Formats: C-alpha cells, structure tokens, sequence
C-alpha cells in the first residue's frame, strides 16, 4: 500500500542484523562489524592464519560468487 | 459384505432398527436394562454401509457400529 | 448452545415457508419484502442522481463531451490516499466513473445541476414512501389468500398499466423536451443559452421554429393526416453522425408504438365484466396433435406455488438481461457512447454476469419445487409426468452432445497448438491452412445489409453497421461502429460458447430431474432439498442433492461466462476499436491481431493475457493504482477459496479440541462450544470466495486497462 | 423501552459501534500525527 | 552496518526531489487560485515536513535511500521497536484481562450462554476500569496459584 500510494520512503525495512553478525564473524568484512576472524587481533584469527584462513578469506569476499550472498530487508 | 456389531450398553429404544433402509436388524428380548430387550444383526449381508444406524443411537459413544469390508454387488447398490 | 446456531440465524432468515404452513402469511411477508427492496432501489438512484449534481463534473463534460472523462465521485486527503484524484480534465479532480450516467442526462435533455437536485429529493421522498407502504400493508391493511390469486386481473394491469403507460409518458416527455434541447445541443449552441424545457410548453413559435409540424396543433392526429408528424416521427435507421447513436426520433416513434401495442394487448383477459379470454380455459381446451390430453393441471400448480414461478421469472429474465447486454454494443442508443470505450466495455461485462446467476437461481427453484410443492396426488399434470417417466433417455443423450462437442471444439485448439510447436504452420485450421468458414452467418450479414431498399422500403439505411456493406462511423477521430468480419477463428469460439453452455444445461437439468428419486437412493426426496450425504455406503455418496448440483453448476456458468467477455474484448479492440487520422486510415488498438493469434491457446497466453495486463502492473504511484491494489486483493481471496473445497470438517474439529484444551487451561473457556463449519456450509463459503476473486481480477484487469487506452 | 435497550445490546449491533468508533478514534491520530515512524519522546 | 544517517543521504535528497518535481507537474494544470491547486499545494508542504521529520530523527539509509530499522536492541534505535512493542503488550495485556474477566464473572449463572450473546452492559462497564491494573493483577494471581485452573 505504502508503494502503491507513491511514497517508497514509508516501508517497514528491517535489516537482518542477526545473520549480518554471522556473516561477519565468517570472515566477511562489507558489513563493518569486526568480531571474530574479521578481527586481526581475535585468538580465532591467530590460531588458524597460517593454516586454511587466506584461501577462505580470499575465496569469501570475491563477491562475484554464491559464497555467503549479501542480504537485507 | 460389511460387518455391523452391537455392544452391551445398549438401552433398547429401537430406534436404529426403524433408521435402516434395508432390513438388517431387529430387536430381541434381553434383561440387561429397562426395556428388557437388545438390537440384533442377523442379517448384515444386505448391509449396503450407508451408517443410518449410527446417526441414531444416542448412548455416549454409539452402542451400534458398522465396519466396511469387502463390497459385493448387493453392498455397491448396483442395479445393472 | 453451540455456535451452529448463529450460522443457522442468517440461512433461514428468509425462508418463510419453513417458518409457516399458511400461503396467506408468506404471500404477505413476500409483498412486505418487495416493498423493501423497492425502498433500498429508490434510495440508492437518490445517492447516484445528488453525487453527480455536488461532486461532479457534469457541466464541464457537457461543454465538451469527447476530451473530458466523466467523474463523480472524491476522496477525503487522509492517509495520502488523495492520489486517486486524478486529472480527468474540465478543472476537476476525482475517480472516473463508467456507469454511462452521463450519456443518459444529457439523452434526457439535461442541462444544468438544479434539476438532479430535485430528482434526488423526489427520489428520496419516493424511498420513503415505499417503506411506510410496505409498513402499512404488513401491519396494518394486510390483503387476503383471494387477492393474490387474481392473476387475470394481475396481468391486466402489468401490461396495460405498468407498461403500456410507461411507455407512452417516456414518448410524451421525450416529444416534449429530449428532442428540442438535443437539437440544440447538437447545432453548436452553448448550455447556458439554452431555453429552458418548459419554454418550449409554453411559448409555441419557439416548436414551431424548430418543427413546422408543431403549428398545427393536434388537428392532424385526430383527423387521420398522420404524415404530417413525419418531422420528428421518423424511420430512418442508423446512427446519427454527429453523436454516435440512434437517432431521438426513431426512439420517440418506437415508444409510441410499443405503448400502443401493449395497451392493445392488456385487454385479453377474463375479468368481472366477462369479455376476454380464462388462462384455465386457454390452458385446458389447447390439445394439438402430439400432446394429446394437453397442459390440463397447470393452472393449480402456478396459483398453488411461489417457486415455480419464481423459476419461471428468473429464467425470463436472465434471458431478457443477456439479449439487453448483446444489443447495446451493436446498436448505441445514447450519445457520446460509442465513442467512449470504458464505458462500452463495462456495460456488457455486467448485465452477462446478472444474467448467468439469474439462471442458476431459476434451476435451482425449480429444484427447490420439485423437492417440496410436488404432488401426484391432488395436482396431478401429465406432462411433467411422461418427462419424469423417461428422464434416462434425456441425460444419456445430453451427456453424449457434450463429449462430441467438447472434443470437436477443444482438440481443434490442441491440434493447432501441436502443429505450430512441430515447425508444420500448413496442417493448422487456419485461414492459410485448412479454413473452416462460418457461411451460414455470412449470409445472414449479407442478407441484413441488402434488406433495405428491397424488404424494407421504408428504411432509410440498415439497422447496425455491423453486417458489412456500410459505411465508417466517426466522432470526434474516434471509430464508433464499423462492419465486423467473421473469419475461422470465429468459427471455433462460437462452438466453445456452445459447448460450456451444453455443459451448464446438462448439470443444471440433470439435478432437477433426479431431485426426487435415483436409482441409488430411492428415498433421496425424504432427505430433502439441501442435504450433504447419506453416508459412505454404496461406494460413497458424497454431494447427491440437487443444492450440491446448483454448487457444481456456478463453478461453469462462470467459466462459460468469462470465455464470452474475453471474446468480446480481444475482437473490439482489434477489429472495431481505434483511431482515425485526417486522411481516413484506421488504426486499431492492437492491430488486427485477432485473426492469426487467437487459433492456439499460446495465442492467448502471450498475446491476450500478458501483453494486455502491462497496464494494471505499472499503475502504481498513478491515479489507477487502486486496480493495480484490486488486482493483487482479487488473487489472494480466490486462492483463499481453495481451503474450503479442498477439505474436510474432521480435521478443523479435532484441531478446535486442540485449541478449546488450550483455552480451558486459563479460565477463559466460552459457554457458547465452538464447532467447525457443517458440511454444506464449507461447500457455500469456498464458491462464494471463488467467484469473488474471479470476478473481481477480471474486473480490475478490464477497468485498468482500458481506461489508459 | 427496555426491548429498545435489549436490542441494542446484541453483539452485533455493540461490536459495529465499538468499531466505528475505534475507527473514528485512529483517524483522528492519524490526522493528528501523520507520516510517523519512530517515536521522537 | 553500512548505513549511513538519513540527513546525509544524496539519494535521500534524489527522492525527495524527485517527488516534488513530480508533484509540481500537476500544478501548472489548474489556475493559482482555484480548489484543486490549493489542494494541491498542501501536498508539497506535507511531503518536505515529511523529509524533514525522517531526517531529524536519525534514521538509518542504505544504498537505496531508503530508512532501515534495527531492531537489535541498541539503545540509540529504542524507539523503532522496543518504545512501541511495550505500549502494544501493555494494550493487548489489558484487552485480554478485560475479556477473561468477564467470562468469570457470568460463569456462575444458570444459563451463562445467554450472557455472551446479550452482552451485560452494566456489568461489562465496571470491569473495563479494572484492567488499568492488570499487570499487577496478573503478577498477584499468578503468586496465589489463581491464574491456572
Ligand atoms: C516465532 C517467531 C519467530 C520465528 C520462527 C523466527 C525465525 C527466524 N528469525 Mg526472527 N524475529 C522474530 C520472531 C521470529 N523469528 C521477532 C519477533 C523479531 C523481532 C525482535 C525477530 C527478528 C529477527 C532478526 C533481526 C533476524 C531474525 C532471523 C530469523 C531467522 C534465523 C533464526 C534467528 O536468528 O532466530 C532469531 C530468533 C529470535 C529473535 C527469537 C524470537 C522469538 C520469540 C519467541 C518472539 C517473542 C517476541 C517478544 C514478545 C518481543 C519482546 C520485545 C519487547 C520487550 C519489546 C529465522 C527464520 C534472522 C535472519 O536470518 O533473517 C533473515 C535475523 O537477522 N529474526
Ligand atoms: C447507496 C447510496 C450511496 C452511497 C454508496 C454513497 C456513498 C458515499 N457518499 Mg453519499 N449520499 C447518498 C447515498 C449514497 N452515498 C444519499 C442518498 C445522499 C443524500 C442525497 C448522500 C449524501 C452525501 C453527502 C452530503 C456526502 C456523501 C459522501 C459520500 C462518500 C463518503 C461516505 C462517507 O464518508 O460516509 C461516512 C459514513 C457514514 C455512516 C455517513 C461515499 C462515496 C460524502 C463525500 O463524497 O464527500 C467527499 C459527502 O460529503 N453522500
Ligand atoms: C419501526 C417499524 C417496525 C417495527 C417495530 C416492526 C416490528 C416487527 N415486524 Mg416489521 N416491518 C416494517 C417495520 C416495522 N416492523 C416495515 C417497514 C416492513 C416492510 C419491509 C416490515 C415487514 C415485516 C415482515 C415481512 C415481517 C415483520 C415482522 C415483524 C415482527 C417480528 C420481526 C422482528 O422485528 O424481528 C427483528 C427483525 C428485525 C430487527 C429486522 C432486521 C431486518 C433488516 C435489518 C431490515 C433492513 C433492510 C436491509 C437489511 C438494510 C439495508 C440493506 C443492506 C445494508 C443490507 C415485529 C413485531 C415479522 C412478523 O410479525 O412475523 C410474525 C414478519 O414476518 N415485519
Ligand atoms: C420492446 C420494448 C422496448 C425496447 C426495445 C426499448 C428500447 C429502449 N428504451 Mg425503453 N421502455 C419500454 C420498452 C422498450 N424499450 C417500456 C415498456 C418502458 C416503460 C417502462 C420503457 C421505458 C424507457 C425509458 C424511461 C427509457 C427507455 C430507453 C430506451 C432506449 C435505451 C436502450 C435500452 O434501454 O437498452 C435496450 C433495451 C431493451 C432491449 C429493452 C428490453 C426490454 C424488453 C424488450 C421488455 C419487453 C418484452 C417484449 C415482449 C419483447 C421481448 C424481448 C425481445 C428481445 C424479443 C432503448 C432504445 C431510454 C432512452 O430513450 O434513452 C435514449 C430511457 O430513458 N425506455
Ligand atoms: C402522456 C404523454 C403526453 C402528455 C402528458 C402530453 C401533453 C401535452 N401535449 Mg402531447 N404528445 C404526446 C404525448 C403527450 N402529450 C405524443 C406521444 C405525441 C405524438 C403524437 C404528442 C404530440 C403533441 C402535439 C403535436 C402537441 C402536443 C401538445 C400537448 C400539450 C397540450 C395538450 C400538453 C402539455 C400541444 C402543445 O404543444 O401545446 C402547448 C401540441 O401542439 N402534443
Ligand atoms: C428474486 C431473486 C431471488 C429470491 C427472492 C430468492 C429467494 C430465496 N432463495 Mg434464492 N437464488 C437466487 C435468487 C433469488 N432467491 C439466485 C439468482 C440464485 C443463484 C445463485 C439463488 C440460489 C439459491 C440457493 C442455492 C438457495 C436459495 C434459497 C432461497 C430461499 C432462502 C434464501 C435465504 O435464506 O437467504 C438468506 C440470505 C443470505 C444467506 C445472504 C447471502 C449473502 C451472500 C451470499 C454474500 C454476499 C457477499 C457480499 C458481496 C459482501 C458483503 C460484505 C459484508 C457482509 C461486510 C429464498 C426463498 C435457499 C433455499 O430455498 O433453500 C431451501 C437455498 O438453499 N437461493
Ligand atoms: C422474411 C423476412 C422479413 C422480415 C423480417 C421483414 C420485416 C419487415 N418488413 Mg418486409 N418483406 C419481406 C420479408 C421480410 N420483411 C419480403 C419477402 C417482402 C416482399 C419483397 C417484403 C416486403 C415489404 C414491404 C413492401 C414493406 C415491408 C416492411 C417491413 C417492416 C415492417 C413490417 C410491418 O408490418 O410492420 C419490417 C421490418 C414495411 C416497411 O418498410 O416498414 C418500414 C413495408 O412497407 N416488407
Ligand atoms: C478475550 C478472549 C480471548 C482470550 C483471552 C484468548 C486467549 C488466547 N487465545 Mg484465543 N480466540 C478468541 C478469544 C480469546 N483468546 C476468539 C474470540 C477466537 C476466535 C476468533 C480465538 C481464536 C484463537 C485461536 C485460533 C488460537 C487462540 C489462542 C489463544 C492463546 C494464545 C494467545 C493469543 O493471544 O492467541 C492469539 C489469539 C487470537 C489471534 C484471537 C483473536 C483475538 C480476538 C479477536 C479477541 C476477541 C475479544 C473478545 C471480543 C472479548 C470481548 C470482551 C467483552 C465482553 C468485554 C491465548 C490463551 C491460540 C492457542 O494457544 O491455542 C488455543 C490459537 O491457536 N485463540
Ligand atoms: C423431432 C423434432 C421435434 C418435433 C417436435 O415437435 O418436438 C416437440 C414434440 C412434443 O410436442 P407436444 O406434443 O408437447 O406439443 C405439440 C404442439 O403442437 C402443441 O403443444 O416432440 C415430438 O414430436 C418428438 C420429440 C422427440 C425428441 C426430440 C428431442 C429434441
Ligand atoms: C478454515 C476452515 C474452518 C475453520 C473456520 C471457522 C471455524 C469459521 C469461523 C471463523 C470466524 C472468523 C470466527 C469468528 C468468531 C467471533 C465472531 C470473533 C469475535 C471477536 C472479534 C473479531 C470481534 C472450518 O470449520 C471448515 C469446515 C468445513 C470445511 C472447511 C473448513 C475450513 O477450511
Ligand atoms: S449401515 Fe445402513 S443398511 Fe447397514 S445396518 Fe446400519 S442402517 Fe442398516
Ligand atoms: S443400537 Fe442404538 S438406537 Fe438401536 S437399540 Fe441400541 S442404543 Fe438404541
Ligand atoms: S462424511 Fe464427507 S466424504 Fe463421507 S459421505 Fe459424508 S460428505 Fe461424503
């Protein structure tokens, strides 16, 4: 109704916070959060940076892929 | 043909006897209540399942009950 | 108790021979019921005569009919919702309207806002009126038994009265003041300069002016010399080339004659004064050759029984509202209506859907007859006897029509599918192919357009522009009627028409006819007229009342009805439907179309159905966008549907148990037992959301698309 | 009269003023603080 | 998470502009002075206060220029979901106590049937007050073992 009334900027969005901060702590740095293997100095970076993390870090944000999609409303 | 059961708690108000369409049961003395008489089926191979009876009876849970099984000629209604 | 009984409250709620045994009583309750509803009519031409005079662009409109879109109706600037105020022209804004109420006040010689406020106002007290009439002759002057079954005098009336003076006042009044001010209107002349319609009463020069004939007063009538009214009672034929419709003086002379027809035709019965003819004495002594006996015992039946003739009427006149629907498109009687094709498009989609419900209710009282008033005993007939004693050889014979006619109609359709997938266009029943002409109603076309000038002398041109031999009609750039061509692909869709109706009739006639007694169940009229079942023996028995046949007969009158609409749009916007340049090439809306595409039913996917809805998709953030919002609505409600008809009542019972647990748990269980819907009413809900959602898609489809084209 | 009161108190009748006026009230807010998103207290 | 605040959004301003051009477009149909362009010019006002409230209010815009709600729980965003959720539990908890309560009150009667299709209004009146207090009534009830039959 909102849209059909011609004003787009009245929807209810709600971003998906909660898969956001998974994502994020995969690894994925377009969202900013900054927890776990996004953090450099987290003990879950340290443990495994010399082991699989750069070919999975690579491979995650090469966004012209199906690895862990962007999402929103 | 179907298979039609009558329990015991039974009261004899007749009136499954008058429901069915094709003369299956009747009624027969018996000193287990009141009326002193009980439902019988002698013969359930003119059944056709049509579950009249049922809708009938008015105990907790039906006194009368009709199973169906295999389907003849005569419980198919068929008359060609 | 339990919650059936407010379902039950609102079925019965007008089933007065359920309430009581007494004809009186129900004869009285049903003149009452009519009087209300006569009310609940008069009050709402109220509403729509006082919307047009405060909330309209009217006058605006009537300044300049082709540019301007009419309107009547605006909307409160509340939750942004003030965008469906569009900008229909004339300084005005507001929901454009295609109900052809327009076309019908200025056919009338309307021409100012004062006087629809006094037709509102008279309407209003007419509503009033009624209702205290009907209050009166319940409670207090209720008529007797005798009174109602009168019928000689009763068609009397109806006929030389109700419609033979009706006819004659609307000819008086069209004489009067519709043909003066239209001749005004037509010569240019601005609204507001226009004289006032009873000038024309009162001054006599001002007629004269216009028509010689009006200066010589009634002397010619009396005398015989019936040529001198020829000025404005004329029988020229064809569409006026200023408007677009039927000349107002054909109209005029053809009112007079139905009013004089009709008044000859009311004096045939036998009343008090014994001159005319008994229907019991016209139904008794006919006995021609086959009958033998003859319709002895028709009488008692008629008089005895509300829903046979109800039966009666309602066929009459859902036949009456299909041949109103099919003859307004071809022969325009308003002006400016041709032309303006939102409107022409709305007026036959509605009257087809009245007419096929009109329909299913007369089968369905004729069901409702046979199952209760019938009586071999004390009104014995014999025809209805000797049909009920052969109705096997009726259905088999209508059952196997439908097969050949669904197979040579559809398989048409398939074969010509297949053989375009295949890469083979030369094997298709097409006009390049293999043709399959309709002959026959090319030689009626040709037939009607040659009849003027030799069987009819009088004539001055044909009566409709559709049977080719004509000539191009236009107004104002726009194409009003042209000569329709029939090719092979109207060759099929005929016989589709006639296959879904053939099927309708089958299901319709067969549950009338086994309404009282089949083979399976002898006893099946004990039961009664609406009953779900009798239960899962003899392989099951599910839907075998004549109520589950008016059920399963709805579901095709629809899809017999939508079939004819989707016909009728798709041939007027590619062969009629256009726009007309300075130099006289016409270019339809989508150009011809109809003739290659409409032979597969790819043709109609593609072609009719996607290309067609772009409008009402992309209506959102426009003034139309309350279709685009229908559209979307109409959809959910007809999926909706599909619970109820794919269902049972035993799970939602058990699923209430459930849920009555959950509620007793807290103290806030009800007294009043919940219960899950009974087994005819869950087959009542899902038809009724089916239809509404159909209709109401096609409806928006239509609406939106062809207002922004 | 009392029947004038008892048919007043039907449900159906109490539920369509009850919502007419429910309707009636949330216009009102709705005029009164229209485009609202967020509460801004 | 990306976003950026409403009041420097470039495709926040692009909209709004853009719905003013299409609004004034309209305009330039009607005379200056008549009913439908007075209408009309209300319409602009209202939208440019619009804009100007979702601006002030520290809304979040992505890349579409659109308004995100969060709804984690940070106490800068309480008044997307979490102000609103607690005055809706707060109006269905009195609802819902209001409807208990009169189903209680008639269920001692002879035929309490009757009492839930001719609603009771002078008996219905007294207990509407009564549900101002209900979440202290319901913590109360619960303790005593009343709430559960
Ligand atoms: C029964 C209801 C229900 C169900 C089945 C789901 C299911 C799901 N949600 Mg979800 N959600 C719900 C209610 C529900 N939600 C509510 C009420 C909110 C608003 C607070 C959210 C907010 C939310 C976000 C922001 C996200 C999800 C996501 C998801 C998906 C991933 C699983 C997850 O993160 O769980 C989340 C589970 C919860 C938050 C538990 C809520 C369930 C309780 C019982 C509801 C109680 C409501 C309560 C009365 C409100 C109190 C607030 C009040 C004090 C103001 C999953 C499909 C994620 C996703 O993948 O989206 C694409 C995601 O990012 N949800
Ligand atoms: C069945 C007939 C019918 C229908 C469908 C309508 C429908 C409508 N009328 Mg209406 N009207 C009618 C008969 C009808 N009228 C009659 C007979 C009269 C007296 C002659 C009026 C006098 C009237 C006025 C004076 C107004 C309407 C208005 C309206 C619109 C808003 C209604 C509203 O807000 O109600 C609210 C709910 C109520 C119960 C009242 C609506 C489209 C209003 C409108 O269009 O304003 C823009 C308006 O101002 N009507
Ligand atoms: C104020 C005037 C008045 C009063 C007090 C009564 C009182 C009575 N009438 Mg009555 N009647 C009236 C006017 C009135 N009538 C008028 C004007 C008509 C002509 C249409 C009738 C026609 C009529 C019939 C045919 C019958 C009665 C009967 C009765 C008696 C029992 C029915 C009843 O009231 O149950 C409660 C009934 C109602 C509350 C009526 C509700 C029906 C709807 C709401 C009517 C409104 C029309 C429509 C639905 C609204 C617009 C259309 C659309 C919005 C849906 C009762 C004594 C019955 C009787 O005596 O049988 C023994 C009976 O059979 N009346
Ligand atoms: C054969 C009868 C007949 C016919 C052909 C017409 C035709 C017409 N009338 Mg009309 N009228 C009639 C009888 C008829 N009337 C009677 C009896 C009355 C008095 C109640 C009126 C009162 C009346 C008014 C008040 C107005 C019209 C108007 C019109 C014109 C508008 C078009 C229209 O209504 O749709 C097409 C209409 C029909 C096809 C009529 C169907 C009704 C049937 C024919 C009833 C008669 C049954 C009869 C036995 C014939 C059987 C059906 C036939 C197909 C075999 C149209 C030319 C309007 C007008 O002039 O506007 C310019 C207008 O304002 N009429
Ligand atoms: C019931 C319908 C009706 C009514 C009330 C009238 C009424 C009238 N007509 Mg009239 N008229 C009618 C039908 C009707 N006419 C029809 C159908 C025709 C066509 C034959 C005429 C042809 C006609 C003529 C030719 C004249 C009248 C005149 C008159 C007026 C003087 C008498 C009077 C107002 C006369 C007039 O204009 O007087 C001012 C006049 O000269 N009428
Ligand atoms: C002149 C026309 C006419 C008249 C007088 C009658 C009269 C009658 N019909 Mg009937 N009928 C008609 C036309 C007519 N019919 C047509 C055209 C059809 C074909 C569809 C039928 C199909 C039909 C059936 C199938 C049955 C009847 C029955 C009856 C009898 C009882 C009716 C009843 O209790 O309704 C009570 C009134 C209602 C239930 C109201 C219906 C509400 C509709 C379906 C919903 C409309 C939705 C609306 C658009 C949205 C509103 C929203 C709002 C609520 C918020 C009564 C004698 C019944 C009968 O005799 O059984 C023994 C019966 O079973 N009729
Ligand atoms: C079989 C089809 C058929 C049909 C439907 C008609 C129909 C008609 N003819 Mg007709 N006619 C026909 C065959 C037919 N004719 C034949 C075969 C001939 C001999 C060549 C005529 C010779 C004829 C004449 C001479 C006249 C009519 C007229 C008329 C019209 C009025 C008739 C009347 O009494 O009123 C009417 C439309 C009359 C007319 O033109 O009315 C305006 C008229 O004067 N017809
Ligand atoms: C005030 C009465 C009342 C109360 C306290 C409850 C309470 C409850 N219902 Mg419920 N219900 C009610 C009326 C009520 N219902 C009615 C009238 C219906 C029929 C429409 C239902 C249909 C229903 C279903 C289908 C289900 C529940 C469920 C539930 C439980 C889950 C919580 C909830 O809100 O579910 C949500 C409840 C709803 C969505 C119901 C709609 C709310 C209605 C419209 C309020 C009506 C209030 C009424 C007018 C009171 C008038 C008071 C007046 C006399 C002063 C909860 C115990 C669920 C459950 O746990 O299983 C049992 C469940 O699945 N209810
Ligand atoms: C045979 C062609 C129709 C002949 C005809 O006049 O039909 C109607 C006719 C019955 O007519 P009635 O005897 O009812 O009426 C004759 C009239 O002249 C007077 O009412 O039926 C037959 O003659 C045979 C029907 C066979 C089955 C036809 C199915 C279609
Ligand atoms: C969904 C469904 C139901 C469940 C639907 C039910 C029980 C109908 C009743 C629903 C309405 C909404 C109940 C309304 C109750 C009160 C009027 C609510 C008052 C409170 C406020 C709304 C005022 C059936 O019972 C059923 C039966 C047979 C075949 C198919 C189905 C079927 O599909
Ligand atoms: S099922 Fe029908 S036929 Fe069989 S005993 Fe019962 S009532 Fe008689
Ligand atoms: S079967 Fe049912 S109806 Fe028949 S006697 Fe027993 S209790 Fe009565
Ligand atoms: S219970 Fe349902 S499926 Fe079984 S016979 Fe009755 S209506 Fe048919």
């Amino acid at each position: 109704v909102m849209l059909a009334f011609g004003t787009p900027e009245k929807q209810i969005l709600i971003e998906p916070i909660f898969a956001q901060w998974i994502q994020s702590a995969h690894g994925k740095t377009s969202y900013g959060f900054d927890v776990l293997l996004s953090s450099t100095s987290g003990p879950a970076f340290n443990a495994g940076r010399s082991i699989w993390l750069p070919g999975w870090l690579n491979a995650i944000n090469e966004n012209s892929n199906s690895l862990f999609l962007t999402i929103g409303p | 043909s179907h298979s039609v059961k009558i329990y015991d708690t039974c009261i004899g108000c007749t009136q499954c006897v008058r429901a069915c369409p094709t003369d299956v049961l009747e009624m027969i003395p018996w000193d287990g209540c009141k009326a002193k008489q009980i439902a019988s089926a002698p013969r359930t191979e003119d059944c056709v399942g049509c579950k009249r009876c049922e809708s009938a009876c008015p105990t907790d849970f039906l006194s009368v009950r009709v199973y169906l099984w295999h389907e003849t000629t005569r419980s198919m209604g068929l008359a060609y | 108790d339990t919650t059936t009984w407010i379902w039950n409250l609102h079925a019965d709620a007008h089933d007065f021979d359920s309430h009581t045994s007494d004809l009186e009583e129900i004869s009285r309750k049903v003149f009452s019921a009519h009087f209300g509803q006569l009310s609940i009519i008069f009050l709402w031409l109220s509403g729509m005569y006082f919307h047009g005079a405060r909330f309209s662009n009217y006058e605006a409109w009537l300044s300049d009919p082709t540019h301007i879109g009419p309107s009547a109706q605006v909307v409160w600037p509340i939750v942004g919702q003030e965008i469906l105020n569009g900008d229909v022209g004339g300084g005005f804004r507001g929901i454009q309207i295609t109900s052809g109420f327009f076309q019908i006040w200025r056919a009338s010689g309307i021409t100012s806002e004062l006087q629809l406020y006094c037709t509102a106002i008279g309407a209003l007290v007419f509503a009033a009126l009624m209702l205290f009439a009907g209050w009166f002759h319940y409670h207090k002057a209720a008529p007797k038994l005798a009174w109602f079954q009168d019928v000689e005098s009763m068609l009397n009336h109806h006929l030389a009265g109700l419609l033979g003076l009706g006819s004659l006042s609307w000819a008086g009044h069209q004489v009067h003041v519709s043909l003066p001010i239209n001749q005004f209107l037509n010569a240019g002349v601005d609204p507001k300069e226009i004289p006032l319609p009873h000038e024309f009463i009162l001054n006599r020069d001002l007629l004269a002016q216009l028509y010689p004939s009006f200066a010589e007063g009634a002397t010619p009538f009396f005398t015989l010399n019936w040529s001198k009214y020829s000025e404005f009672l004329t029988f020229r034929g064809g569409l006026d080339p200023v408007t677009g419709g039927l000349w107002l003086t054909d109209i005029a002379h053809h009112h007079l004659a139905i009013a004089i027809l009709f008044l000859i035709a009311g004096h045939m019965y036998r009343t008090n004064w014994g001159i005319g003819h008994g229907i019991k004495d016209i139904l008794e002594a006919h006995k021609g050759p086959f009958t033998g006996q003859g319709h002895k015992g028709l009488y008692e039946i008629l008089t005895t029984s509300w829903h046979a003739q109800l039966s009666l009427n309602l066929a009459m006149l859902g036949s009456l509202t299909i041949i109103v629907a099919h003859h307004m498109y071809s022969m325009p009687p308003y002006p400016y209506l041709a032309t303006d094709y939102a409107t022409q498009l709305s007026l036959f989609t509605h009257h087809m859907w009245i007419g096929g419900f009109l329909i299913v209710g007369a089968a369905a009282h004729a069901a409702i007859f046979m199952v209760r008033d019938y009586d071999p005993t004390n009104r014995y007939n014999d025809l209805l006897d000797r049909v009920l004693r052969h109705r096997d050889a009726i259905i088999s014979h209508l059952n196997w029509v439908c097969i050949f006619l669904g197979f040579h109609s559809f398989g048409l359709y398939i074969h010509n599918d297949t053989m375009s997938a295949l890469g083979r266009p030369q094997d298709m029943f097409s006009d390049t192919a293999i043709q399959l002409q309709p002959v026959f109603a090319q030689w009626i076309q040709n037939t009607h357009a040659l009849a003027p000038g030799v069987t009819a002398p009088g004539e001055t041109a044909s009566t409709s522009l559709t049977w080719g031999g004509g000539e191009l009609v236009a107004v104002g750039g726009k194409v009003a009627l042209l000569p329709i061509p029939l090719g092979t692909a109207d060759f099929l869709v005929h016989h589709i028409h006639a296959f879904t109706i053939h099927v309708t009739v089958l299901i319709l006639l067969k549950g009338v006819l086994f309404a009282r007694s089949s083979r399976l169940i002898p006893d099946k009229a004990n039961l009664g007229f609406r009953f779900p079942c009798d239960g899962p023996g003899r392989g099951g028995t599910c839907q075998v009342s004549a109520w589950d046949h008016v059920f399963l007969g709805l579901f095709w009158m629809y899809n017999a009805i939508s079939v004819v609409i989707f016909h009728f749009s798709w041939k007027m916007q590619s062969d009629v439907w256009g726009s007309i340049s300075d130099q006289g090439v016409v270019t339809h809306i989508t150009g011809g179309n109809f003739a290659q595409s409409s032979i597969t039913i790819n043709g109609w996917l593609r072609d009719f159905l996607w290309a067609q809805a772009s409008q009402v998709i992309q209506s959102y953030g426009s003034s139309l966008s309350a279709y685009g919002l229908f559209f979307l609505g109409a959809h959910f409600v007809w999926a909706f549907s599909l619970m109820f008809l794919f269902s049972g009542r035993g799970y939602w019972q058990e699923l209430i148990e459930s849920i009555v647990w959950a509620h007793n748990k807290l103290k806030v269980a009800p007294a009043t037992q919940p219960r899950a819907l009974s087994i005819i009413q869950g087959r009542a809900v899902g038809v009724t959301h089916y239809l509404l959602g159909g209709i109401a898609t096609t409806w928006a489809f239509f609406l939106a698309r062809i207002i922004a084209v | 009269m009392r029947d004038l009161k008892t048919y007043l108190s039907v449900a159906p009748v109490l539920s369509t003023l009850w919502f007419g006026s429910l309707a009636g009230l949330l216009i009102e807010i709705n005029r009164l603080f229209p485009d609202a998103l967020t509460f801004p207290f | 998470s990306g976003l950026t605040p409403c009041k420097d959004s470039k495709q926040f301003a692009k909209r709004e502009k853009q719905q003013i051009k299409k609004l004034e477009s309209s305009l330039k149909l009607y005379a200056p002075e008549s009913a439908p362009a007075l209408a009309l010019n209300a319409q602009i006002e209202k939208t440019k206060r619009r804009f100007d409230n979702y601006g002030k209010y520290g809304l979040l815009c992505g890349s579409d220029g659109l308004p995100h709600l969060i709804v984690n729980g940070d106490q800068r965003h309480w008044g997307e979901f979490i102000t609103p959720g607690i005055l809706f539990l707060y109006i269905a908890g009195w609802i819902g106590w209001v409807g208990r309560s009169y189903l209680i009150a008639i269920s001692g009667e002879k035929k309490p049937a009757m009492k839930e299709i001719i609603i009771d209004v002078p008996l219905a009146s007294r207990i509407i007050f009564r549900g101002f207090i209900w979440p202290v009534a319901a913590y109360r009830e619960f303790l005593n073992g009343d709430l559960i039959a």
